[PDB]
C-alpha cells in the first residue's frame, strides 16, 4: 500500500521589466528635448516664411518701376 | 590580546507560555544599539521567483554596509527570528 499521491504549488515568473526603467528615462528625456527643438524650429520657420513673403512685395515694385522707367526714357528718347 | 572569537547565535525553546518572546524583547530594551530587526517567519516567502533570498539579503545588507564603513569598532545588530 505504498501508493502515494501530491499535490502542486505554482509561482509567477518576474513580470516583464526592471530593464525598462533605465533606458526608459533617457528616453523620454532625449524625446522631450526634440520635442523643444522642434518648437522652436517651427517658430523660426514661420518667421522665415513671413520675412520672404515681405520680401516678395518690394521685389514685384522694383521690377514695376525699373520697366516703367525705361520704356519712358526710352519713349521719348526716340 | 587573547584574540578571541565572539558568539553569533542563541536558540530558545521550551513548552508554550514561559516567556521566550518577553524575554528577547526585554533583552532588545537592555541594549543601546539601532533598534532591532524582527522577523515573523512565514512573512519572507513570496510567490515570485528569487526574491526570498533577497528579502533574507535586506537583513544584513546594512550590518556589512556599517561593518566596511567602521571596521572593528563598528556597533553590534540585533536580528531576532520569530517561529
Ligand atoms: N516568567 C514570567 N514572568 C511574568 N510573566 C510571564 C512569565 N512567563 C510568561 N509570562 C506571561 O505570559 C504571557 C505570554 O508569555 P510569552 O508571550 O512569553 O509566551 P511564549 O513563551 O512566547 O509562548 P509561545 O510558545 O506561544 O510563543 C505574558 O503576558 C507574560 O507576562
Amino acid at each position: 500500500d505504498m501508493r502515494n499521491e501530491l499535490e502542486e504549488m505554482q509561482r509567477r515568473a518576474d513580470q516583464l521589466a526592471d530593464e525598462s526603467l533605465e533606458s526608459t528615462r533617457r528616453m523620454l528625456q532625449l524625446v522631450e528635448e526634440s520635442k523643444d527643438a522642434g518648437i522652436r524650429t517651427l517658430v523660426m520657420l514661420d518667421e522665415q516664411g513671413e520675412q520672404l513673403e515681405r520680401i516678395e512685395e518690394g521685389m514685384d515694385q522694383i521690377n514695376k518701376d525699373m520697366k516703367e522707367a525705361e520704356k519712358n526714357l526710352t519713349d521719348l528718347g526716340k | 590580546q587573547m584574540g578571541c572569537k565572539h558568539v553569533k547565535g542563541i536558540l530558545l525553546y521550551g513548552p508554550p507560555g514561559c516567556g521566550k518572546t518577553l524575554l528577547a524583547r526585554q533583552i532588545g530594551k537592555m541594549l543601546n544599539a539601532r533598534e532591532p530587526k524582527v522577523v515573523n517567519g512565514p512573512e519572507i516567502l513570496n510567490k515570485y521567483v528569487g526574491e526570498s533570498e533577497a528579502n533574507i539579503r535586506k537583513l544584513f545588507a546594512d550590518a556589512e554596509e556599517e561593518q566596511r564603513r567602521l571596521g572593528a569598532n563598528s556597533g553590534l545588530h540585533i536580528i531576532i527570528f520569530d517561529e
